[PDB]
Formats: structure tokens, C-alpha cells, sequence
């Protein structure tokens, strides 16, 4: 009756990143005042990524929650698997999601600053936000042989 | 802790600088201005801004100089001594620091004043933490050292003029107000550096510490090209010495702090801004409005934190000293000299 | 079970220390204390034999209560946010002292946000939610109950903080006034359906409401 | 705002005075002190004193008739007060019915206007109404007079989250037996109604605006469930207020009868000034907690029609 | 048989945030008031609007106190605290809200008139966290005593 | 006997405000009559007969 | 039975509360005291009010004491503990909210004579928490039996 | 548990010494300090310190009389009622003097510079003792309450 | 048995991606010198994030081995050697991410005034990430010995 | 009696010796730092010391008695009693010479300009003992009524 | 007690990849910081990275072997002896990296200057690795004595 905490613990942390990401990634958009060109498409790219990743935790907890059931073999011990499972994925969420979050707040900036420097930022969010994406296939390879 | 940045009384704080930091004018506004010969095109465009509400109500018909010393007084008067009744937490004892940090050096420049026959009820523009008829005419007509130290510890909080008090009344530096001012300056950089490096952390305090260093290898430059000449004792506490986290180690600060003019620690320090080691007067201190004016918008693009209310003061400072220098040769109908040479306000 | 009450005191006394944080404190324990309990509670797990683990039982269904409180310091958190950047504008300018209020009204919806899920979550007057580790087996439910109410409440007082924080950055609208607030204002309202999505899917995960049998 | 062609809304007149009477027969202490500006109307039109007694003063008609509501509202809710579960589940149907279809007159005038304003009207009403209109009618269907059935079930959100989650909708206690294709018609057409919505979109502008365009196609669909989930505040202070107002009312009521003699009658009559004044610091408490429905109409109201502009049209409108 | 806790952490949390409520909006009314003293009136919204929160958990606390009785077990000990503590931590979040929010209502309140409706809009919606709490724990106090 | 037969009384039997006012703001009185005859259809109460729930206690 | 900590705990944080509600009063009164000698009189209120939170906890804790025997149960040792926690966490925030709307109300009037009904009155409001848990620990200890 | 009842007889005076060392420190301190401004006032700033030593004796007093009917052996009836007594009149003493601290140096420093001050400093701070008098009191009702020892 | 092992596979990517997190975090903040032309510094200045990035993928392929070797049923033998090689790479993971994010703080900021740095800056990060490939190679072998657990 | 007996004799020389260190080095670091202004206050300052080795004495010869009393077994009721006064005349010595330390740190430091407050530093040093003889006294009785270990 | 002895293993390369990392961090800032003075010495401070990060090749070899030798029956004394070598190897590493760490930003900032003590910094850098291999060492004994299998 232990594995709930690992479906809940998911979504938990990843909606604690999320919204930690999309609040420092939101916070940015203040300076300087400029929107006439692009402004505001340039600066929606992280926090779509932010925001797209309590997706995996959302559909994980959802998988992990249908997963449980008294009909099958779950005692002794099959909840032990889901709580790690479930801190990965929200540990990496959280931490993809706080250095997301610091992330953006930068390349919101430098849209505004140069308009061809989103290469490297687009970059840099690639590489933070695939930490997120690997712990919700580690989540998702673990929850597809869990009982 | 880096990723969240967040406090109680410090949102008070950042709320009521974010309502002035709307106001707060730009480079193309001074570029605009000084483009402008006409007083009335010039008092017309500059009307139009957070500094331009007190001038709204008193206007300007000659440009003389006491409009903008009452301007820059009603303006800092209630822009900074409107938040600090309002304010609570270690928030106010952090900007209490941060204006008394200019307080120390504006109270040795009215005790100095006092001694030289100056008047005893006058103040400059400048920002300090009371009025000017509060606490500034008692430590600026008193010329004794008992009453300085009551003065300044019958005000909440205490100030670091109280400490340095002591070395100047023991005679330890100097008698003269350049050895007690080297000091005095000093002294306001390495309290700022001793409450970020105690409230340090909070915030993630990445283009404050740059500033910060970049602040005091400035005022180093300026102490070692002002002691050039001006017989400097190395010995004697007349000497800059802060440590930095930049591209300069506090051994190079110290050697820069004196009288030598070493452009081998300006070279290393930095290779592309305006300080690179040249010995012009009026370079380095033009270069110093503009890389000081700098790193505040990085500072100025977050919420809820101390670096853009730390970065509002010294940008409301420049801005303050841009209109002040800038409404004087526009006054007068001459071109201007810093205004017209610096390219970031 | 005997966990009952250390689980009410140690709830008492970390919500006592956790509110006296934020505020003026007055009384508040040790550095000490933390390490020296962490020491004779990792000493115990290495002798001998036997090994500890948690034990299954759900001893309280006050989660959802917990969860509302969670979700109202969520809205509070960011209310406070909201004011005062309004109150930090005042009156600089003729502006609108209730055009900010688009983040206080999602701030508001935060504490609705697991407060129907409170009432959502009573199961026909559930003083036991079914046959659980009491006088019986099969406990996994009301176990289960409190991680789901924990869950929605952490993910509404997460979502009120991040439009709370979109709303008073949204309250200025730019460092510069040259422009449109809009587009902080787009951002904000962006992250207005994780509260609602979050209380949906905490809502699906935490099941119907089963009767007590 | 002041506009020509005024006023600047029918339904807030309505909406706004009957709203802020669900909040709170304690509402007759109210009727009677808001009875008092109907003649002093002339004599303190002109008084120029206190920042809280000038705008209160400005809404003479809408407090006169928000506090003659307030009298039937109050003295219609104060069903049971006993229990804590039956009371709960008409305030909750009540206030499911009364913000639905304050929220479909609402956006009846927006959508038949046609004045971010062009589309998303004509296509939209459909989900919000296949789902409120499945809710309102199972309740209104579950209202009847009966019955062999269930309790507690469902009473409003709770089948609302039933909803959605499978085709052959059989979830209870509230529910129509007659019949539960409404469920799956509602589902295919909330299902097709997401293409349809935001693909007029584009093709009426040709003959960036494009996350204007789809903040302003999902802002009707979180609009909707805002307006929904927002809509629980009427029965929440209601139902607060009056559990509020009778368990400290309930202490005083019990000791001043008890006593008797000549000392009794003294010791009641000092003891109903008690009474008394919690029962009027209750009616006040929850007039001074029912500001609320002033932004909720300034926000949801001025949202459909196109601030205090409006608000301050809303009182100008009845004086001229 | 733990029910008393959560009888006391309902006074406990909403005197406390009541407290700190009541000094922050009285620190703010104090310094406003000495501008002033026409304005105490007007400023004094924010002192009646937090000191309106600890009528939620008076009445909470009387109605753990009517709920409890000679009767002994472990679902009557677990509702009381969860209610007590849900009316207790959003009075004091809706406290600690309205005393910040009452001080720059009333500071920004002061100078400027048209703050007024921005901090009374602002002050009056941490109401509506205990009230929510309040109808939890009214609702879950009503279905704590059923007989078992 | 229903709850919806008054609404189909006040929906039937009213006119729904066509027009029974004046030609100067008939839009306000027209509407206002018929949002006070809904709120006060809405204003039911019955609160018993299949969900009148309080039995113990 | 282990009512005593609880006993003692209502006296505890009173008198808690009420010294550190009394040092926050003292040193706005004494940095009020120093501007005229009438304003002592005016600005002593504060500390009359703050000093009246200890006899609440204190009454309820000579009055818990003199239900306390030979014969006991450990049901009649939880209700003593809850009521005396909340009628201390109610003292100590209701004192810790005294101390600065009293500091507050002295440093405002002392500077505008006319505001001493303002901060007597905004003083007074927030004695209410220690009366409302002194009432909650007066039913919870009424409520109590199988103790002596 | 025999004898358990000790700590509650050691931690009034433990809590009382401990608060009126700290009173008497913070009183001391403020003395101190005031006393280079104006050496005039130094005996009538001096009561203070003095003032708010004296509060020890109250658990001292308590602990003794405590100790005074104490054996060798005690039953679990005393070791609740003692330990709440004797922690409510160390909490009492040390509120008393953490509050008596501070009220003597603010009315020490507050008196120093006007004489007028010492009796609004003195009615002030003669009000800390009400604390630790009712929780001696409380104390001594709660020891007096007590039987079963041995 | 016990079934105690199944948080070795997310203790790994924990520290992992917290390393990898805080690394991409301090290294993506920092200004830069613009132009109209590009220096080709914004290819150079991008090599910390990339080469902390690294550390991410080695403790999800020794996380997806103890995943892999986790299986249904769970053994002590399996079970206590899964355990304890995640916190090996999870630390030099976490420790070379956080040097990598010290390092590409100072690498953007010294590389505005003079691009020469990241020959030094490079070896700096190639030396770094040597510390986080031990311990991906020492849980590689801890995971190796893991299978067959009876 | 089953176990930590012996802890109550060493906590009162531990505390005691504590305060009276840190008040001996905040005497004489004043008097060491006042010394070179006026050479008037150097032997007026051994009396802050002179005096506070008294405090740790006292501890001394009530550990010296309670460690006479403790052998190798403990009894039943001993235990609670000891630590209690233990830690009692520990912290009642410990609170002693921390207040007594910075009063005489400041009266040594105020007195150097103009001794006038040689008299209060003196009446507040002379009258700060009572803590440690109210501790004292009751160490001595809580260790008296623990006597007969066995 | 259980089979535990991974944690020892995990340990060593935790601790020297931390403090490793902890020392090539504050190499690689001093370098990159020191490089925009002069090209020439960015060769010559590349030493103490590459010289502290051999520091964790110790405890990754300790880990190694403590891993190649992990029984499946474990004992009271049987697994004590990995995590006393695991944990001295890597707090030896560690604060061999932690003083490598301020010996080499003393050095690379001594040198930045006027470059004269390279010499003397690699001489007195050099000296630091024998608190690790002396550790390593021990850890390697400790290690190596564990596999009884009594």
C-alpha cells in the first residue's frame, strides 16, 4: 500500500519545477520593453519546455495510479520499485526544472539582445531539459515492468 | 541556493522599486536630451519621467541649478525616505547599511565643511539615509567626536561611521580629510561586501559581485591616480584594499590602490571595457560612468531580489548626476563635455 | 496506533517551527538537535540484525485538510505578492488598482483548488474509507488517500506561488515603459491551467468516493 | 466602460444584487439600516465626508436593493442547521444553476453582440453547455419528487468528474436513466468542438497575433472551468455565515432562557445585548466579506461585454 | 484520544496569525496615523479586516469542544486536527497576507485615495482562506460525530 | 407541483418584458424583470424527497 | 497522566509572551518617554494591556492544578494539554502582537498627541485571542471528567 | 520511575538562574554603557541589575522547598505536577528576566539621558516580576498539591 | 524478502541530474560581448553545458542497467549490490558538474575580453569529467556482478 | 538504576568551567585592552577573575562530592537527581560568568577615562554570586538527598 | 551487521571525486581567470588540475578492489573494515583536494602577478598527496583485510 507515494511524488516535484521554472522563466520577461519584431514568440520557447514537463510526471503518476490494483501480485514486494521510480522522475524534473527556470531567465534575455544568438540558448535548454526526458523513460521502462 | 529567490519584507521592497523602476530613464532618453539645445524641448522631454514628477509642479524658466537640487531632493527624499518607515526585516538594515555607506562619507564631508567655514544648514544633492535637518546639521555643526558617535548611535540601525569614527579620533591615518576619506570610501565597500557576504546566498548574487569588484577596482584606480603626488603613505590607512572575485586577486587591488598607476592589473582585469590602463583622467573617469551604469539591467530583469533595489540606487545616483551635469551646460547654452563623450547613462 | 500522536506532535512542532521561520521567531530548537538525533537514529539501523522499514497503517485522514491549508498559504503566498506590487506602484501614475487582479483571481481559485477536493474527498461521512489496517486488511486506500490530497495540495500551493509570482511581475509589466504589459501578462496566464489540470489529475488519481464498508 | 449605447451590461444589475445576497432572518437588520438611504437619498447627496461612507453612499440603489434582497436570501437559508451534509449538497446545486445560467445570460449578449471579440461565439457553447446543462438538468432530474435512489450522489463537480472518463456514462447518485447517450453525444461533440473553435480562427482574419489567437481559443475552455470551479463562493459564505452566526448565536440564546425571577429578567435582558450585537456583527461581517462579488462581475461581467469604469456606469445608470 | 490538539491549533495558528496580522496592520496604521489624524478612520480597515479571522477559529475550537466527548478512538482524534490545522495554518497565511498587504494599503492608502479600492480589494480576498478552511472544518467536524 | 412548473409559469405566463416599459432605457427594465424572475425561480430550497440526507443525527 | 506540561505551559507562554510583549512596550516607551514627561502616563497603557494576557493562563493554570489527585486516567491528561497549549500559543501571540502594536502606538503618539485612542484602541482589539483560548481551555477543562 | 521528579526541582532554578544571569548582564551592560555618559545617575541606574538578580530567588526558594520534602524515593504521581510546576516557574523566571533585561538597559539608556524617565523605567520594570510571582505561586499550589511520596 | 535495492536506480540520476541541473544553471548565466558580426565565441562558449551534459546519460545507463537488473522479483543479493553504485557516480557526477558550472561561469566571463581561454577552460572540463567517469565505471562494475543474484 | 549516572558530576565542571573561562577571557581582555590607555585599572581588574574562579570552585568541590558519592553502580532515583543538579549549578555557573563577563568587559572598559563606575562594576561583580550560591546550595541538597547509592 | 559493504566503496570515489572536483574547480577558475593577463603562463598553471585529479584514481582503485572482494555472507566484524577505508580514503582525498584546492588558487594568484613561484607552488602542492596515499594506503590494508569469511 506503499506506492503512492512514488505516484504522487512524481507529479509532486514536477509541478514544484515546473512551476519554479515557469516563474523564473516568466519573471525575465520584463526588460526592456521591446515586442515589435518578434516579441513575445522568442521568449514562450522555455517556458513551453518548462511547461511540458509535468507531462511525464502527470502521465507517470497517472500510469503508476492505474497500475495499482488488488487484483494482481503487488505484496511482497512489488511497491518497493515505484518509489524510486517516482523520486527519478520528480528529482530530475525539479532539477531539469530549476536550472530551467535560470535558464530562461538568461535567454530572454539574450533574444532581446542579439537575434541570432537563440542558437546557443535553444541549445543549452536542449541539454538541461533532456534530464528530464531521461528520467521519464527510466520511469517509464520502470513502470512498464511493474505489476 | 540557486533557482528560487524569494522573501517576506523583501517583496515590499522589490514591489516599491519595481513601481519606480518603470520611470527610471534609459541611454536613448540622455542621448535624445542631449541631442536637444532648447530649454524648453529639454525641460519638455525630461518632464515626462519618474524624475520629471517634481519638476511638474515647480517648472524650470531659466534651468537654474537650485531646480534640480530641489527636484533631486523631493525626488530622493521621497523615493528613499519614503520606504525606509515602511520597511522591516534585515531588508532594511541591509539598505540602511547602503545608505549609510554614502551617509559616512557625506557626514566626514560635512564635518570637514563645518571646519572650513562652510554653512552648517545647507545641503547637497546626494543620497543619504535622513533629511537634511534631521541628523545632518547636528554631526555636520558638531566638531566634537563624543557627539558623533550619540549622534550616530541615537539613529536605528547603527552605521559603520561609528567604527571609523574611533581610528579618526585616535589619529591614527591622518589629520587631513584625504587620508580619513580613503579610508571613509573604503570603508563602505567592505561593510557592502560584509553583509552580502552574510545575506550573500538568498539570491543567486552573480552581476552584483561583478559589479561590486568591478565598483572597487574603480574606486581603486581613482584612489591610486588621486594619491599620485599627494604624498601617500603606504603604511598609513590611505590605501584601497578589497578583495575581488573577477579576473583581478585582492595582491593586484592593493598594489593598484597606490600611488603607482599599474596598468599590468587594469590589463589583466579586463581587455575590451573602457579601464585598460591608461593614465587619462578624463577617460577613466568617463569609462567608470559607463561601466558603472552597466550590469544593472541583468540585475534589473529579476523579482524579489536585493541586487536590482542595491543596482536602483547607484542607477537613480547616475541618473540623478546625468540630469544635474546635463541641466547645467544646457542651461548655460553650452555643449556638454562628460555627456557628450560617454555613450550609456 | 502509537504513531498517531508523534505523528500529530511532530506535525504540531514542525508546523510551530516551519510559521515561526517566515515570522519574528520566539522559540524555535537547536542545529544540534538535528545531527544528534540523525546520529542515534542512523546508529540504531547498523546493529545488529535487524533491519527497520516503515509500517503500514493510514492513521489520520486529515491530508486533505492539509492540502486546503496547503493550497490556501499557496494563494496567501502569492496575494501578498500581488499587493504589493500594486501597493508598490500606488499612486506614481493613474492606473488601474484592479487590473492586476486577473492573478488574484487564480490565486483566489488556488484555494478553492483542493478545498472541493476536501469535500470531494469524504466517501460517505468517511471516518474510515473502507476496510483498512485498524481491525483488517487491505489498508492500501486510506493510505494512499493522503499522498493524493498532499500531492493536489503541493501542486495548488505550487501553481498559486507561480501565478502569484507571474501576477506581480505581470503587475508592472516591463523594467521599461515602452511597451505593452501584455506579453508578461500572456506568460502568466499561461501557467493558470496547472492548477486546474493538477487538481483534475489529482482529482482522477485519488479515485471515486467508495462507501464505507 | 461608459460607451455609447448604454449601459455597460443588463445582467449586472441583476446578477450583482441577487449575487450579493447568496452570500449572507439576519438580513433584515440590513434592510432596515439600507432602508434609511432611501429617504435621507436627498439629504446625503451632498455630504462630501469619509472615504468609505462616500462610496457607500454612491451605491444608494444597488446597496438598497443588494440589502432588500439580503432579507429573503437571509431568511430563506437561516433548510437545516444541524447537520453539516444536507445542506451542503442544495447550496451546491443551487449555486451550480444560479452560476450557469448567470454565466450562459452572460455569454448570451457577448455571443449575440459579435462586437479576441471576433470568433470564438459562434462555434463555442457547446462543451460548457453539454456539460452544465447535463449537470444542471440531472440535477433539476434528480429534484423531483420521489424516490426509491441515492443520497449524497453526485451533487454537482463530483459527476462532473464521472464525466470524461468513460463513454457509457452509468456514474452516480445523480444521474438521468432516460437516458445516458447524453454522455457520449456530449463527449463526441466536445471532442469535434476543439477543431472547430480554433480552426475559424484564422480563416476570418485573412481575406505574434497567432498566440493571440490561441491564448484567446483556450481562453474560453479555462474560462468555463474557471467560472465553474469560481463559482462556489456564493455557497461557501453562505454556508459559512450561517453556521458562523448560529453556533455563537447558539450560546446565548440557551443561558439568557434558563434563568428565571426578578434577577432573570435582568440577567436576560443584559444578556440579549450580546446576541443582539454578534447577530448584527455577523450580518456586518458578512457584508463586509461580500466584496468579492464586485470583481467577480467587474471580471466575468465586463469580460463578455467588451474596471470601475463600468462598475461606476452601473450606479450612474439607475441615478440618470 | 488526541482530539484536544486539534481544538488548540485552530486558536493557536489564527491568534497567532491574527496576532502578527493585527501587529503588521497596526504598525503600518500607527506610522500612518501620525501624518494625519483624520485618516485613523480610514486607515483602520486593515485592524477590523485581520482581527475578523479569529471569529472562524473561536467557533471552529466551539465546535471541536461540542464535537468532543466521553467517547475514545482513533478516527475521532484524526478529523479534529486536520480541520483544526487547515483553519489554523489559512488564518495565519490569510493573517500574515493581510498584515503586509493592510501596512502598504495603508501607507500606499495614505498618500494617494485611488489605492484605497487596490488594497481593500487586495486585503478582502485573504478572507476567503479561512473561510474555506472553516467550511472544511465545519464539514468535517460534522461528520466526526455519527455514532462510530 | 415540480420545481419547473414555476418556471414554466414565469417563463409561460410572463410576458418577457414586451415591452410593459417606458422608450427611454428599456433595455435595463426589460432585462431586470426577467434575471429577478430567474434568481427568484432559482430561489427554491426544497432541500428533502430523495437527498434529504440528515436522519442520524 | 501528563497534564502537567500542559498546566504549566499556559503560564509558561504567557508569561513568554507578556516579557516579551513587556520588553517591545518598554523600549518604545522609553524611547517615547525621552520627547516629553506627559507622554509616560499615556504610553504606560501598553503595558497594562499586555500584562493582563498572564492572568488568563495563570487562572487556568491555578484553576486545572486544583483538579489534580490520586486517582487519574490518561483520558483526563489530553484535554488539560491541548487547552493549556492553545491558551499559551494564544498569550504568546497575542503578547507578541501587543508588544508591537504597543511599541507602535507609543512611537506614533508620540509624536501626534491625538492618536492615543488610536493605538488604546487598536491595543485593546488584540486581547481577544487570550480571552477566546482561555474560553476554549474554560470548556475543555469543564469538559474534562474521570480525574479526581 | 523512582526519583523522577528531581527535574523539576532543578529546572526552576536552573531557568530562574539562568534568566536573572541574563537580566542581570543585559542590565549590567546598559549600566555600564550609560555610565560614561553621566556618572550622576549611576546608583539610581543600578537597580535594575539589582532588580533583576533577585528573581532567582523564587526558584531557588521553590527548589529548596521541593527539596525539603523530597525522600529517597517517589512515585509517578509527583514527577507531573512537578515537572510542570517547576517548568512553568523556570519559563516564568527566564520570561522575567529576558524581559527585565531589556527593559533595563532601554530604561537605563532611556534614563540616562533624562532623569524624568527612572520611574516610568522603574514602574515598567517592576511589572516583570508578576510572572515569576504567579508561577511560583502556580509552583507552590501544584508542590502543595502533591502526596504519595515514598 | 526485504525488497530494498530499487532506490539505487534513481539515487543515480538523482545526484546526476542535480549535478548536471546546477552545472547547465551557473553555466548558462553570464553576459557576453555582442557585435553585428559573429566571432564565432557563441560555438566556443557552449561547450560547458555540453560537456556537463555528459554526466546525465552515465548515470542513466548505469540507472537503466540497475533498472534492467532490478527484474520483478527481488533478491538481497541483487538487491544490496544495486545498491550503493548509484551515490558513487551520483557523487563524481555531482561534484564534476558542479566544478563544470564554476568553471563555465568564469569561461563566459573571461572569454568577453579575451577568447583564449578555452584550450585551458576545455582541459579544466576534460579533467573534470574524469571524476564522474569513475564512478560510472566503478557502478558499471558494481552493476556487472549484480546479476545471477540468488 | 540503569544507566548515564555518572554524567551529572562532570555537566556542573563543564558549564562551570565554561563561564568561568569565557568570563576570565572577557576580564581580561578588557583588562589587557585597557591597560595601555590607563595603567590606573590593571590591578582593580583581577577581581573580575579573582571572583569568578570562585564560581568554578564551587563546581569543582560539588563534582569532587558528587563524584565521591557515585563509585562503579548507580542507584534508582540517583540519576534524575544528579544530572538535574548537574546541570542545574552548570548552567547557573555557566549564566554567571557570561553575564558576569561582559558586565566587567564594560565597566573595565568605561572606567578608563574617568573611574566612577569602579563602585557599580564592584557592587554588581560582588552581588553576582548569588546565582552560583543558589545553585550551589541547591547542588548541594539535591546532592545530599541522593546520597546512599546502592 | 547486513551485507552493507557497497556504501565503503562508494564512499572513497564520493569523497576523492568530491574533493577532486572541489580542487580542479578552483584550479580551473584561477587558470581561466588568470589566463587574460598573459597567454604564456596558461600552459604552466594547467599543472595542479591534472595534479589534483589523480587524487581520485586511489579511491576509485579502493572502491574497486573493496568491490571485487564484497562477500555474500556478512558479519558483525565482517563488513566494518570497507567502510572505516572507504571513508578514511576519501576524507584523506578529500582534504588532500581540499588543501591542493587553496594551494593551487595561492599559487596560480602568486604567479598571476609576477610568475616566480610556479617552482615553489608545484613543490608545495606536491607534498599534499601523501595524506591521500598514506590513506590510500590504509584504505588499501583495511580493505584487504576484510575478505576473512569466517
Amino acid at each position: 500500500f506503499f506506492g503512492f507515494a512514488g505516484c504522487a511524488a512524481a507529479m509532486v516535484l514536477s509541478c514544484l519545477g515546473a512551476a519554479i521554472g515557469t516563474a523564473k522563466s516568466g519573471i525575465g520577461i520584463a526588460g526592456i520593453g521591446t515586442f515589435k519584431p518578434e516579441l513575445i514568440m522568442k521568449s514562450l520557447i522555455p517556458v513551453v519546455m518548462s511547461g511540458i514537463l509535468a507531462i511525464y510526471g502527470l502521465v507517470v503518476a497517472v500510469l503508476i495510479a492505474g497500475n495499482l490494483s488488488p487484483t494482481e501480485d503487488y505484496t511482497l514486494f512489488n511497491g518497493f520499485m515505484h518509489l524510486s521510480c517516482g523520486l527519478c522522475v520528480g528529482f530530475a524534473c525539479l532539477s531539469s526544472g530549476y536550472a530551467i527556470g535560470m535558464v530562461g531567465d538568461v535567454g530572454v534575455r539574450k533574444y532581446m539582445h542579439q537575434p541570432r544568438l537563440f542558437v546557443g540558448i535553444v541549445l543549452i535548454l536542449i541539454f538541461s531539459e533532456v534530464l528530464g526526458l531521461y528520467g521519464m523513460i527510466v520511469a517509464l521502462i520502470l513502470n512498464t515492468r511493474g505489476s | 541556493m540557486e533557482g528560487v529567490y524569494f522573501n517576506i519584507d523583501n517583496g515590499f521592497i522589490e514591489g516599491v522599486v519595481r513601481g519606480y523602476r518603470n520611470g527610471l530613464l534609459s541611454n536613448n532618453q540622455y542621448i535624445n536630451l542631449t541631442q536637444c539645445d532648447t530649454l524648453e524641448d529639454l525641460k519638455l522631454q525630461l518632464s515626462s519621467t519618474d524624475y520629471g514628477n517634481f519638476l511638474s509642479s515647480v517648472s524650470s524658466e531659466s534651468l537654474t541649478t537650485s531646480l534640480i537640487q530641489e527636484y533631486a531632493s523631493s525626488k530622493l527624499y521621497h523615493e528613499f525616505n519614503y520606504i525606509r518607515d515602511q520597511s522591516s526585516g534585515s531588508t532594511r538594515k541591509f539598505m540602511d547599511y547602503i545608505t549609510y555607506g554614502y551617509m559616512i562619507d557625506n557626514v566626514a564631508l560635512m564635518i570637514t565643511g563645518t571646519i572650513h567655514d562652510r554653512d552648517k544648514g545647507e545641503i547637497l544633492q546626494r543620497c543619504h539615509p535622513l533629511g537634511w535637518f534631521d541628523t545632518l546639521p547636528t554631526l555636520s555643526v558638531a566638531t566634537d567626536l563624543e557627539s558623533l558617535y550619540e549622534t550616530v548611535l541615537v539613529d536605528t540601525p547603527l552605521a559603520p561611521y561609528f567604527k571609523n569614527c574611533f581610528d579618526t579620533a585616535e589619529e591614527l591615518d591622518d589629520m587631513n580629510i584625504e587620508i580619513i576619506r580613503n579610508k571613509l570610501y573604503k570603508a563602505y565597500l567592505e561593510d557592502f561586501y560584509n553583509f552580502v557576504t552574510e545575506e550573500i546566498p538568498e539570491p543567486a548574487k552573480e552581476c552584483m559581485q561583478t559589479l561590486l569588484g568591478f565598483e572597487a577596482d574603480r574606486r581603486s584606480i581613482n584612489i591610486a591616480l588621486n594619491s599620485l603626488q599627494s604624498s601617500d603613505i603606504d603604511p598609513d590607512l590611505k590605501s584601497d584594499l578589497l578583495p575581488n572575485i573577477g579576473k583581478l586577486y585582492p595582491l593586484a587591488t592593493f598594489h593598484l590602490a597606490q600611488a603607482q598607476d599599474f596598468e599590468g592589473v587594469r590589463a589583466a582585469l579586463a581587455n575590451v571595457y573602457e579601464y585598460r590602463g591608461f593614465l587619462e583622467t578624463g577617460n577613466l573617469e568617463d569609462h567608470f560612468y559607463q561601466l558603472e551604469m552597466e550590469l544593472c539591467r541583468d540585475a534589473f530583469t529579476q523579482q524579489f531580489a536585493i541586487s536590482t533595489v542595491w543596482a536602483w540606487m547607484k542607477s537613480k545616483e547616475q541618473e540623478v548626476r546625468n540630469i544635474t551635469w546635463i541641466a547645467e551646460c544646457i542651461a548655460q547654452n553650452q555643449r556638454e563635455r562628460i555627456n557628450n563623450y560617454i555613450s550609456v547613462y | 496506533m502509537n504513531k498517531e500522536s508523534k505523528d500529530d506532535d511532530m506535525s504540531l512542532g514542525k508546523f510551530s517551527f516551519s510559521h515561526f521561520l517566515y515570522y519574528l521567531v520566539l522559540i524555535v530548537v537547536i542545529v544540534y538537535g538535528l545531527y544528534k538525533l540523525f546520529t542515534g537514529h542512523g546508529s540504531d539501523i547498523n546493529f545488529g540484525k535487524f533491519l527497520l522499514r516503515t509500517s503500514p497503517y493510514m492513521w489520520a485522514n486529515l491530508g486533505i485538510a492539509l492540502c486546503v491549508g496547503l493550497s490556501v498559504v499557496g494563494a496567501a503566498w502569492g496575494i501578498f505578492i500581488t499587493g504589493s506590487s500594486m501597493i508598490g506602484a500606488g499612486v506614481r501614475a493613474p492606473r488601474i488598482t484592479t487590473k492586476n487582479l486577473i492573478s488574484i483571481i487564480f490565486c483566489e481559485v488556488v484555494a478553492i483548488y483542493g478545498l472541493i477536493i476536501a469535500i470531494v474527498f469524504s466517501s460517505k461521512l468517511t471516518v474510515a474509507t473502507a476496510e483498512n489496517m485498524y481491525s483488517k486488511s487491505n489498508l492500501y486506500t486510506g493510505y494512499s488517500l493522503f499522498w493524493a490530497g498532499i500531492t493536489v495540495g503541493a501542486s495548488n500551493l505550487i501553481c498559486g506561488i507561480a501565478v502569484g509570482i507571474t501576477g506581480a511581475t505581470a503587475a508592472i509589466s516591463d523594467a521599461a515603459d515602452s511597451a505593452l504589459f501584455v506579453k508578461i501578462l500572456v506568460i502568466e496566464i499561461f501557467g493558470s491551467i496547472l492548477g486546474l489540470l493538477g487538481l483534475i489529475v489529482g482529482l482522477l488519481m485519488a479515485g471515486k468516493a467508495s462507501e464505507f464498508q | 466602460a461608459q460607451y455609447r449605447e448604454i449601459n455597460a451590461g443588463l445582467p449586472t444589475i441583476v446578477t450583482f444584487p441577487f449575487m450579493f445576497a447568496i452570500m449572507f432572518g439576519h438580513g433584515f437588520l440590513m434592510t432596515l439600516a439600507a432602508l434609511s438611504l432611501v429617504l435621507n437619498e436627498k439629504k446625503i447627496n451632498k455630504m462630501k465626508r469619509g472615504e468609505i461612507f462616500d462610496m457607500a453612499f454612491t451605491g444608494r440603489y444597488i446597496i438598497l436593493l443588494m440589502g432588500v434582497f439580503s432579507m429573503y436570501t437571509g431568511f430563506l437559508y437561516n433548510g437545516t442547521e444541524n447537520a453539516l451534509l444536507f445542506s451542503n449538497s442544495y447550496k451546491m446545486k443551487l449555486s451550480i444553476l444560479m452560476g450557469f445560467i448567470h454565466m450562459t445570460y452572460s455569454y448570451f449578449f457577448s455571443l449575440a453582440n459579435h462586437l479576441d471579440i471576433i470568433g470564438n461565439f459562434i462555434p463555442g457553447l457547446l462543451f460548457m453547455q453539454g456539460i452544465f446543462g447535463y449537470l444542471s438538468v440531472c440535477i433539476v432530474y434528480k429534484w423531483a419528487v420521489d424516490w426509491v435512489k441515492d443520497g449524497k450522489p453526485a451533487p454537482g463537480l463530483l459527476n462532473m468528474l464521472i464525466n470524461m472518463f468513460l463513454s457509457p456514462g452509468t456514474i452516480d447518485d445523480e444521474l438521468y436513466p432516460h437516458q445516458a447517450k447524453v454522455q457520449v453525444f456530449l463527449l463526441l461533440m466536445a471532442l469535434v468542438c476543439i477543431p472547430w473553435l480554433l480552426l475559424v480562427k484564422p480563416l476570418h482574419f485573412k481575406f505574434d497575433i497567432m498566440i493571440h489567437q490561441v491564448i484567446h481559443t483556450i481562453e474560453f475552455c479555462l474560462n468555463c472551468v474557471s467560472h465553474t470551479a469560481s463559482y462556489l463562493r456564493l455557497w461557501a459564505l453562505s454556508l459559512a455565515h450561517a453556521q458562523l452566526s448560529s453556533v455563537l448565536w447558539t450560546m446565548t440564546i440557551q443561558i439568557a432562557f434558563g434563568f428565571r425571577g426578578f434577577v432573570g429578567v435582568f440577567m436576560t435582558v443584559a444578556l440579549f445585548a450580546m446576541w443582539f450585537a454578534l447577530t448584527c456583527a455577523v450580518l456586518v461581517l458578512m457584508e463586509g466579506t461580500s466584496a468579492m462579488l464586485h470583481s467577480l462581475r467587474l471580471h466575468w461581467v465586463e469580460s463578455m461585454s467588451k474596471p470601475y469604469e463600468p462598475f461606476a456606469f452601473e450606479y450612474k445608470d439607475m441615478e440618470v | 484520544f488526541f482530539g484536544a490538539i486539534g481544538c488548540a491549533s485552530a486558536i493557536i495558528f489564527t491568534s497567532l496569525g491574527a496576532a502578527y496580522g493585527t501587529a503588521k496592520s497596526g504598525v503600518g496604521i500607527c506610522a500612518t496615523c501620525v501624518l494625519r489624524p483624520d485618516l485613523l478612520f480610514k486607515n483602520i480597515v486593515p485592524v477590523i479586516m485581520a482581527g475578523i479571522i479569529a471569529i472562524y477559529g473561536l467557533v471552529v475550537s466551539v465546535l471541536v469542544c461540542y464535537s468532543l466527548g466521553q467517547k475514545q478512538a482513533l478516527y475521532t482524534g484524526f478529523i479534529q486536527l486536520g480541520a483544526g490545522l487547515s483553519v489554523g495554518l489559512s488564518g495565519l497565511a490569510a493573517g500574515f497576507a493581510i498584515g503586509i498587504v493592510g501596512d502598504a494599503g495603508v501607507r500606499g492608502s495614505s498618500q494617494q485615495p485611488r489605492l484605497f479600492v487596490g488594497m481593500i480589494l487586495i486585503l478582502i480576498f485573504a478572507e476567503v482562506l479561512g473561510l474555506y478552511g472553516l467550511i472544511v472544518a465545519l464539514l468535517l467536524n460534522s461528520r466526526a460525530t455519527q455514532d462510530v | 407541483y415540480t420545481v419547473v412548473g414555476v418556471f414554466i409559469v414565469v417563463s409561460a405566463m410572463s410576458v418577457l418584458f414586451w415591452i410593459m416599459a417606458p422608450k427611454n432605457n428599456q433595455a435595463v427594465w426589460r432585462s431586470t424583470v426577467i434575471l429577478t424572475l430567474a434568481m427568484m425561480f432559482l430561489m427554491w430550497a426544497i432541500t428533502f424527497l430523495c437527498q434529504l440526507h440528515p436522519l442520524v443525527a
